[PDB]
Order: C-alpha cells, then structure tokens, then sequence
C-alpha cells in the first residue's frame, strides 16, 4: 500500500508542475514524502 | 482512565502507569476548603492561610494551620486536619532527630525530603494510604537564605519563589507567576502585602485581622514566629490605604 | 577589577563606537594569570561584545587578525565556551560581506582547529560555510572537491538540513560551470532531501 | 505489611504490574545517554509548569560516587529512593574494598533492589528507570535499569517521553569515534527533537563523567553547549 | 455616592492660594490625597474638579517638568474616572494653544498625546493634538 | 463499590468513608456537651438508661483519665472506654518521664494521634467515639479539647457531642461562657441537655455531671449529689 | 492583523506556551482580548489585555501531578 502510495503521490507532483509525464523526480519526491515525512 | 484490579484501592499501577490513590490524596488537600500562600522574598519568607471559625464555640486560639516545626522553621498545613498534625510531628522528630545526631539546624530542603520520603513509601506499600495533607515549609538558610519548599502527598518535593497549596492553588499560582514575572526582590513588608493580597485577591474576602494567619521568617531574626492580630492589622491597613 | 572596564566599554557604546574599541580591546590585550575566574569571564564577554561590534564598524584587521591571535587563549578556556567564540567570531566576519581576501584561509584555520579538537559538528558547519565562500569567491572547482567530501559525512549521520544546503551549494556551483544537467541533478537532491524533513522558510525560500 | 507479591504472572505469562511500570515510564521526562570514546554525558528535560519553581532545588541527574551518576525517567519521588539506596549501596561497597565502586557492580546492586519491589510482598515495582554512567578501568561505562530489575549495557540510549524515536535518532548519529563534547552536542540534540517549547540553561539538565570524574553540568555549563545547537 | 462636593469647594480655593504664594509640591500632594478619596468614591463632578485644578496650578505656575509629569501619574491612576481625564486633557490642550514657546509646546503636546492615546472618549483632543502637532 | 470497605484505601474524591461512617456512630448516640467557663469546665452527659434493669452509674460516660482530666464520651462505648485507658496511660507515662501533670494540650495532641494512627491503615478500623477532655489549672486555666474519630482536636469554649449536637450547640451559644462560673454553668449544662432530650423518642435519661475548676482545686471530680440535684430540678423549671 | 495592536505586544510571549489550543481557541484569546480594551473605553488592544484574555480563554487546570515525571 505504501508503495502503491507512493505511485499515487509521484503522479501528484506532476499536476504541481502542470506536467503530464511522470519523471523521475516525482517518484523520488514522492518516495521522500510517503516513507520519511509519513 | 483505564483500569485493571485494585489500582484504585492500592497503591498499584494503572495499565496507563497512574497511582490513582496517590492522586486521591492530592483532592484530600481541598477538603478542608482553605488555601495558602507562601511567598519568598530577598531576605525573608512568609506563609499565609486562611483561618476559619464557623462558631463562637470553638476557641480561635487553637484552630491553627501554622505549626512552628523547629525555632528557625516553620509551615503551613493544608488538607485533613488529623494527617497534617501526623506530618507536624513527624518533621519535628526528624528536625530533633537531625539536631542531635548532626549537630546542627536541618536545613529546610532536607527537612521535606526526609519528610517527602515517609510519604513516598505510603505511595509505594499498599497496606496504607497517603497522608491528604499538603506542607509547606519556610526558614531563612546559613548561605542560600530564604527557602520555601512544598511536600506533596505523593513524596514530590521542589523549592518555589512563591507558592500556594489548597482549594485554590492553581488560582493563586497564576497570580503568584504574574508578581513574580515582574523580578522584584520583595522587601518583608512587600512580601506579606503580596502574600495577602495572593490570598485576598483570588477569595475576594477583603480580610478582617482575624481570618488569616501570617508565619514569618526574615534573615535579621531566624526565627518563626506567629504575626498577631495587632501586627496583622497594620499590614491590611497598608493594603487598605495603597 | 577589569568589569568596571566593561561598564564604561558599556557605557561608551552611547559614544562613538571606535572610542569603546580601546576599552574592549586593552581588555583583550590583558594578561591573564592561572585560572582568574572573573577574568576569563570577562575577557570572553569583552571579546564578544568586542568582536560584535566590530560588524558595525568594519574592520577586517582587528575582527580577522583578532581570530588569529586568540587562539592560544582557546586553549584555556572550556571548549564548550570556545567552540562558542570560534563560531561566533568567524560568523560576523562572514556575515559581513566585505571580501578582504582572506576569508578562505581563517575558515579553513578554523577547521584545522575543529579537527584538533575533534568537534565534528562544528567543523562540518564550517565545511558547509566554506563551500558557500568558495562559491562567493568563484573557486567553483574547490567548492564541488570540498562539498562531495561533505555530502558523503552529511549523508551517514542523516543530518538532512545541512545536506539540503551543500546539496544547493553544489546546484549552484554547477550552474555557474555552466552544467545544466548536474545542477539539475544536484537540486534534484536538494529538493528530495528536503521533502524528507521539515524545512525552515529560509531553507524552503533558498531551495524555491 | 502485606506479605503477598502484588505483582503477579498473568496467564499468557506476563508480569503485568511490571508492564504498567514501564509505562508510567513511558510518561516522563525524556532521558538521553550517550557513551562517547572519552566519556559519558546525561541529558535530561528539567522543565517546571511554572516559574514560581525552583530549577536549582531539585536535579534530576544525581551523583552516586566521585565517578558515578544517575538520571531518570518516571516518577520523580521513587527516583530518590533509589538514588538513596545506590548511595548506601556504593558506601557499602567502599567500606569492605576501600575502593570506589564499579559503575558495573553498582548497577547489579541497584537493580536487585528494583527487583525485590517485583517479588516481595505489599510493595509495587519502582515506576522509573535508571540510566547509569560511570568511568572505570580507563573505560566509559553506561547502563540502564528498568522497573523489573533488569540491567542493560547502552552504547546511546533515550528513555521517558518519545524515546522509541529518540533510540532512531541516535541509531543515525551516533558512532564509536564519538567523543565527550560531541555527545553532548548529540545529546542536546536528541532532547531536542522530543522537546516541546524552547530548551533554556535552566529546563535541562546535563551531566558528564571522564577520567576527571563524574560531575553536574552547571547551568551556565549548558548554556554554552546549547549556544552551539543554535 | 458618598457625595464629597463641597468638601472639594474647601479645599480647592484654599490650595489655589498657597500656590501662589510658593507652595505647590506640598499643594499637590494633597490634592493627590484628596483625589484618591474622591476617586475611590466615583465622585464624577469632584474627581474632574481636582484634576482640572493641578494642571491649571503647573501651568499657572510655569511648572512645565511638574505638569507634564502630573498629567501622566493622573491619568495612570488607579481605576481613573474616564470623563475625568477628558476634562483634564480638555484644559490642557488649551494650553497648548496658550503656550507660544516651541519646545515647552512640543513637549506638553507629546505627554498629552501619549495619555490620550488609544482612548476612546479623548479621541477627539488626540485628533486635535495632531493638527496642532502636525501644523507646527 | 469497594471504596469505603477499608481506612487505607481513598474515596475518588479524597475522602477517607471509614473515618466518616465511624462518625456516623457518634451521631448515633446520646449528647453529651462540655462547656469550659470563667474558672472551670462543666461536663453533662445525657445518659440514658435503656432498661430499669441498669444500676444508676452504669455505662458511665464520664471518665477520669488523670487526676486533672475529665473525659466525655460519645459513640460506641468500648472504643471510648479503650481510648480513656490510652488517654490513662498517655497521662501517667507523662508524670512517670516528665515529673508533672500533663497539659491538656498535650493530652489531646497525643491522644489524637492515636485515634489518627487507626484511620490509616487496613489491619485496623477508626475509632467509633469521640470525646471531650477537659481540665483546669492556676498556670494554664480552664480548657476543653475535642477529639473526632479522624483525629481532630480543636480547644473548645462549648462543645456537643452526639445525635443532638446540632441543637445543644444553639443553646450553648446563648451562653456568655466567657464570665459565668462552673457554679452557674453547672445549672445551664442541665438547662441545655434537658432541652435537647427527646421524651417522644429514647426516653429516661439520667444526667451525669463532672467539672474541673478552681472550686476543685483542679481536680476533676462528679459533681456532688446535692448540687446535682439542684440543677436537675432547675432545668425542670426551665422546660415549664 | 484585523485587529487595532499596540507596538508593545508581543504574540511571541502567546505563541510559545506549550498549551495545546485549537483556532478557535486562538481566535478566542485575540477575540476576548478586543474586549478587554473595550470594556476600558479602548480602541487599542494593549499587552495586559492578551494576558488577561490568554488566561481567561484557556482556563486550563493542571490535570498533571509533577510527581510522574
């Protein structure tokens, strides 16, 4: 669940960039936020 | 609050880790419905209480909070009045106890946590229950001068700068924090006039010189002694005329 | 003694501020014997109070050279204290943005003292600063040797506030070399960085 | 006196009075203890509901001997019995040796008696635990006593409020290269993280022991040391 | 209340004498005793009267260290009567107009808008004030 | 609720309820009031006979706990005549260390602190009397101590003790005790228990007076017959 | 912000109480402090005022016994 989360959430940092492809980034960020802050 | 067996008859954990008995003990200090104030000043200490006398009958000169534990201590009871006598006796044994087998005055910090110790083993062996009552001592040290020093039912022991132990405690502290954030070195008639006031202000009573009593100790004579009515006159005439 | 100097350096701070350096400052020159409790006391409160001033007025001589001439006095005070006026020191002098040229070498003094004295977590503050005055003084390639040497240090303590602005430092210095793909790769790491921890708005603002 | 154990096996084999001690525990001051190369540093959040207390009248961290100290994390009145009964234990231990205790032995002793409050009768489990630190043989020592008597050997360690994140913090933070100062730098730090409000000279406590001995650092010690957090 | 009255009309025209005569540290000091009676009293007709009277002897007396200084301890008393303190601003800032030297005016401005600041029922002389400060 | 089933355990709300339901024994039983006068201190009991059967001076409420102390009595009566034997022995061992009458002041901070000893623990059940001591001196003069099953001594100038406390207390205040005499007291203490008996219920009391003053040469002693008697027929003619 | 301040008060010595109080709580502190100026006739909001209505608003009794910790 937290990794499928974590998808969710990498597709949510790039509607904050007005981006329609997920980069690597977003899953990195994504990853930070899911695990680390929560 | 949860519970589990006899944690609230003895002196055992809660599942949480809460003494329930002891903190029983802490709401027996308000069933005597007095409240008193200690306040330490720079060369002085001083404990007020409210004394009550719901008759005429009851002779005035005996009902009395303020116990002169040594010559050089004294304090403040609060709570039942028949575990506060217990206490009282208690600390002059061990002050006694310490002036004979030390050889000199048992300092005011010592004094509590000898005393602070008694009642922390009535918190720990549940065969008996915690005193209800609530100490205070005051007394004016060789080198750390005026100390004031509250003894809770539970074995807790700490110094203040100003205290108060009663009904209306929490309603005295914050009026206590608020002088004492002002970091003023009381002289010993501001420290009487804001221990009065500490009281007056927060039971709106406007006091006679007959229900309070003030227990002072000052650096000049370390000493206890009880203020009379006289004197206690002249100060609720200062109060009365500022 | 010497605190009734203090007071008139005190009461000369009213004054012009050059004219309560003689105070502070004769104070500092002052010898010291054994311990003098009192003393050191207020040779560490002159010396602070001396320093602090001297972010006003502006003199590189007297504020750096003075960080070059307290050192054996370090010695004899608590390193809990020195390590204090280390910092404190160095950090007017570089908060002060006058580049009087020697800003590299007392940093790089003080990190010498930071390893003899083995205090890691004021030497790696110290790294941290110097990489930003390498940066400042255009010595990029210095800055991304000494910064990789400090991601690593920073990455296995997870002090993530501090890797977050090495991480930057690094994202700057790149961009200045004129290396879009390894700044973008090194914010990259600063923002992932910063995602997993709380960032202050200083740190929030310089990262945006 | 109540001659029968308060503290009984429950039937899935737990001491469960013991448990309820853990979490009163649980409940108090944080306590961090970090065993550094040269030395051992006690950390501990001395903060009052008010100002009208006196932070100087009562320490949390209490020497036993010239070289050993203690902190808690519980109940404050059932530390200082046990600060009384390792003092009277280290006296003991002085008096038949004519040498200064093992921080070891003491922590063994110390906890026997934490363990007697389990078994013996009409009593309940001290709500505390010690964190014990010591300098003996050339070599730091540090331990830490639980309510049920037993004692184990911490390299860093956190107990009272929000330890279990404190144990993470110093699990990323801490190593055995370590020295005083700097576990005092990681120490506050620890603190830090399960304080609430601002850490002042006067609401913690800190006390360090090296070759020199074991000795409470005073507040105007902290506040050096807190000058660096910041 | 207790209704002092004409207690004050005793007082006030005996005082305004021995301010004349060189008598006002000691003249005040009364007055202050006999505005805390009326104070305490909520005398509103009283209170007003007295405090009126030490403005006008430290202005008629040229006591401008002593004026301003009165006009802050008076209205920093005790649970001070609020339309006490608008008659006494009210007089005051009379005077202001009355007084032609710059710094004095200045000054007397200043302690006046600093009693009258954030009070409503002198709202009016602030405003004022600061016509009259901002036109100097 | 098993809150008030032992003396060592706390009500939540702080109170002690096995101390408190002892109490409720003393309000069970027959009043008994003490006032301390100008030189003295008068002690009437109303002592109830609850058959014909009782010889007159059984179940005697007032004690003598030294030569110089009276005590009344009110609750259950062992616990009372246990508590006169400890308040006994606390007056003797007093004269055997310190070679002189005990002061009352004394007597009743030591003998509460007994009482107060069994309110606290499990193995033992608070005392179910309470009770008056009073006594006379030329140093100390008159004084009148009441001591609760808690444990509570307060001097007093008139005190009740018993189920009708509450009323002899108003007719006490009436009093100006401060100025009279144990030998017009002695008529008022009967005035006062003749008053507060209930003829329609417990019925066929008999008065049992004692008084410590400057008249006994601080000796506390029952009253005599012929005085007796004259305040009994005195507070007859007060009932009209 | 919407609120008449004096320069004298400062919400730092409020906002580092360790009292765990909601918005409306806060709202409620700033709220009965307007209050407090304008039962003295003020429209400014002094520092005595926020004081005053800290305490009132939070009325928070100690519910701790310094004794477990």
């Amino acid at each position: 669940a937290e990794v499928k989360g974590v998808c969710t959430e990498a597709g949510m940092y790039a509607l904050r960039e007005r981006r329609v492809h997920v980069t690597q980034e977003d899953f990195e960020m994504a990853v930070a936020k899911v695990m680390q802050k929560d | 609050g949860s519970s589990a067996g006899f944690d609230r008859h003895i002196t055992i954990f809660s599942p949480e880790g809460r003494l329930y008995q002891v903190e029983y003990a802490f709401k027996a200090i308000n069933q005597g419905g007095l409240t008193s104030v200690a306040v330490r000043g720079k060369d002085c200490a001083v404990i007020v209480t409210q004394k009550k006398v719901p008759d005429k009958l009851l002779d005035s000169s005996t009902v009395t909070h303020l116990f002169k534990i040594t010559e050089n201590i004294g304090c403040v009871m609060t709570g039942m009045t028949a575990d506060s006598r217990s206490q009282v006796q208690r600390a002059r044994y061990e002050a006694a106890n310490w002036k004979y087998k030390y050889g000199y005055e048992i300092p005011v910090d010592m004094l509590c946590k000898r005393i602070a110790d008694i009642s922390q083993v009535y918190t720990q062996n549940a065969e008996m229950r915690p005193l209800g009552c609530c100490m205070i001592l005051i007394g004016i040290d060789e080198e750390q001068g005026p100390q004031v020093y509250k003894c809770d039912p539970a074995g807790y022991y700490c110094g203040f700068k100003a205290t108060a132990a009663g009904v209306k405690q929490t309603e005295s502290t914050s009026f206590l924090e608020k002088k004492v954030k002002k970091k003023f070195d009381w002289t010993f008639e501001q420290t009487v006039e804001t221990a009065i006031t500490c009281l007056s202000t927060v039971l709106s009573i406007d006091f006679k010189p007959s229900e309070i009593e003030v227990g002072v100790v000052t650096v000049e004579n370390p000493k206890f002694r009880i203020l009379t009515e006289a004197e206690i006159d002249a100060h609720l005439v200062a109060l009365a005329e500022r | 003694a010497a605190v009734v100097e203090f007071q008139r350096a005190q009461s000369l701070l009213s004054t012009d501020r050059e004219a309560s350096i003689d105070i502070l400052h004769s104070i500092v020159k002052r010898d010291i014997q054994e311990n003098d409790e009192e003393a050191v006391q207020v040779k560490e409160q002159s010396i602070l109070e001396l320093g602090s001033l001297l972010a006003k007025t502006g003199q590189a001589a007297e504020l750096g050279g003075l960080l070059k001439y307290v050192r054996p006095f370090l010695n004899s005070i608590s390193k809990a204290k020195a390590a204090r006026l280390v910092r404190s020191l160095l950090d007017l002098f570089l908060d002060m943005e006058a580049a009087t040229g020697q800003e590299v070498e007392l940093c790089l003094e003080c990190i010498e003292w930071a390893k003899s004295e083995k205090r890691t977590f004021l030497r790696q503050a110290l790294e941290a600063r110097l990489v930003s005055l390498y940066f400042d003084t255009k010595r990029y390639q210095e800055a991304l040797h000494l910064g990789s040497q400090l991601l690593r240090e920073l990455k296995k303590m997870d002090d993530k506030a501090l890797l977050v602005e090495v991480q930057l430092l690094e994202s700057k210095t790149y961009h200045a070399l004129s290396n879009l793909p390894k700044a973008r790769a090194a914010l990259t790491s600063a923002r992932t960085t910063a995602n997993a921890i709380y960032c202050p708005p200083k740190l929030q603002a310089t990262l945006d | 006196g109540y001659s029968f154990s308060l503290t009984t096996f429950s039937p899935s084999g737990k001491l469960v009075q013991i448990e309820y001690a853990l979490a009163a525990v649980a409940g108090g001051a944080p306590s961090v203890g970090i065993k550094a190369a040269n030395g051992v540093v006690l950390a501990t959040e001395k903060k009052q509901k008010s100002i009208l207390y006196d932070e100087r009248s009562v320490h949390k961290v209490e020497p036993i001997t010239k070289h050993i100290g203690l902190v808690y994390s519980g109940m404050g009145p059932d530390y200082r019995v046990l600060v009384h009964r390792a003092r009277k234990l280290a006296q003991q231990y002085y008096l038949v040796y004519q040498e200064p205790i093992p921080t070891a032995q003491l922590v063994q002793r110390v906890a026997s008696v934490m363990q007697e409050y389990t078994q013996s009768g009409g009593v309940r489990p001290f709500g505390v635990s010690l964190l014990i630190c010591g300098w003996n043989e050339g070599r730091p020592y540090l331990f830490q006593s639980d309510p049920s008597g037993a004692y184990f050997a911490w390299k860093a360690t956190a107990m009272g409020k929000n330890y279990v994140n404190g144990k993470t913090f110093l699990e990323k933070r801490y190593n055995e290269d370590l020295e005083l100062e700097d576990a005092i730098h990681t120490a506050i730090l620890t603190l830090k993280e399960s304080f609430e409000g601002q850490m002042t000279e006067d609401n913690i406590e800190v006390g360090i022991c090296n070759e020199a001995g074991f000795r409470r650092l005073t507040p105007t010690e902290v506040k050096d040391y807190l000058a660096a957090i910041a | 209340e207790v209704d002092y009255s004409a207690t004050v009309d005793q007082r006030l025209p005996e005082c305004a004498k021995l301010a004349k005569e060189g008598r006002l540290q000691e003249v005040i000091e009364t007055l202050l005793s006999l505005e805390k009676q009326t104070r305490t009293a909520s005398d509103m007709v009283s209170t007003s009267r007295i405090l009126v009277a030490v403005v006008k002897m430290c202005y008629e007396a040229k006591e401008w260290d002593l004026l301003n200084e009165n006009i802050m301890l008076l209205s920093k008393r005790r649970s001070q009567l609020k339309q006490a303190v608008a008659k006494m601003v009210q007089q005051c800032c009379t005077y202001v107009e009355e007084i032609t030297d710059l710094p004095i005016k200045l000054r007397l401005i200043d302690t006046l808008r600093m009693v009258t600041e954030g009070k409503i029922y002198v709202e009016i002389e602030r405003a004022r004030l600061t016509k009259t400060l901002a036109t100097i | 609720t098993g809150y008030d089933l032992s003396a060592s355990t706390f009500s939540p709300d702080g109170r002690v309820f096995q101390v408190e339901y002892a109490m409720k024994a003393v309000e069970n039983s027959s009043t008994a009031i003490g006032i301390r006068c100008k030189d003295g201190v008068v002690f009437g009991v109303e002592k109830l006979v609850l058959s014909k059967l009782y010889e007159e001076g059984s179940n005697k409420r007032l004690f003598n706990v030294d030569r110089h102390v009276g005590m009344a009595v009110a609750g259950l009566l062992a616990d009372a005549r246990s508590l006169a034997d400890i308040a006994r022995e606390e007056a003797s061992n007093f004269r055997s260390n310190f070679g002189y009458n005990i002061p009352l002041k004394h007597l009743a901070d030591r003998v509460a602190m007994y009482v107060h000893a069994y309110t606290l623990y499990s193995a033992v059940r608070p005392f179910g009397c309470s009770f008056m001591l009073g006594s006379y001196s030329v140093n100390d003069g008159a004084q009148l101590y009441m001591i609760d099953p808690s444990g509570v001594s307060y001097g007093y100038w008139g005190c009740a003790i018993g189920k009708a406390r509450q009323a002899a207390k108003t007719e006490i205040e009436k009093l100006q005790m401060k100025e009279m005499t144990c030998r017009d007291i002695v008529k008022e203490v009967a005035k006062i228990i003749y008053i507060v008996h209930d003829e329609v219920k417990d019925k066929a009391f008999e008065l049992e007076l004692s008084w410590v003053g400057e008249l006994t040469n601080g000796r506390h002693e029952i009253v005599p017959k012929d005085i007796r008697e004259e305040a009994e027929k005195y507070a007859k003619e007060s009932l009209k | 912000s919407k609120m008449n301040l004096s320069e004298e008060v400062d919400l730092e010595d409020y906002v580092a109480r360790p009292d765990k109080i909601s918005g409306a709580d806060i709202n409620s502190i700033c709220q009965e402090s307007g209050m407090l100026a304008v039962r003295e006739n003020r429209y400014i909001v002094l520092a005595k005022d926020f004081e005053k209505a800290y305490k009132t608003v939070i009325k928070k009794d100690e519910q701790e016994h310094e004794f477990y910790k």
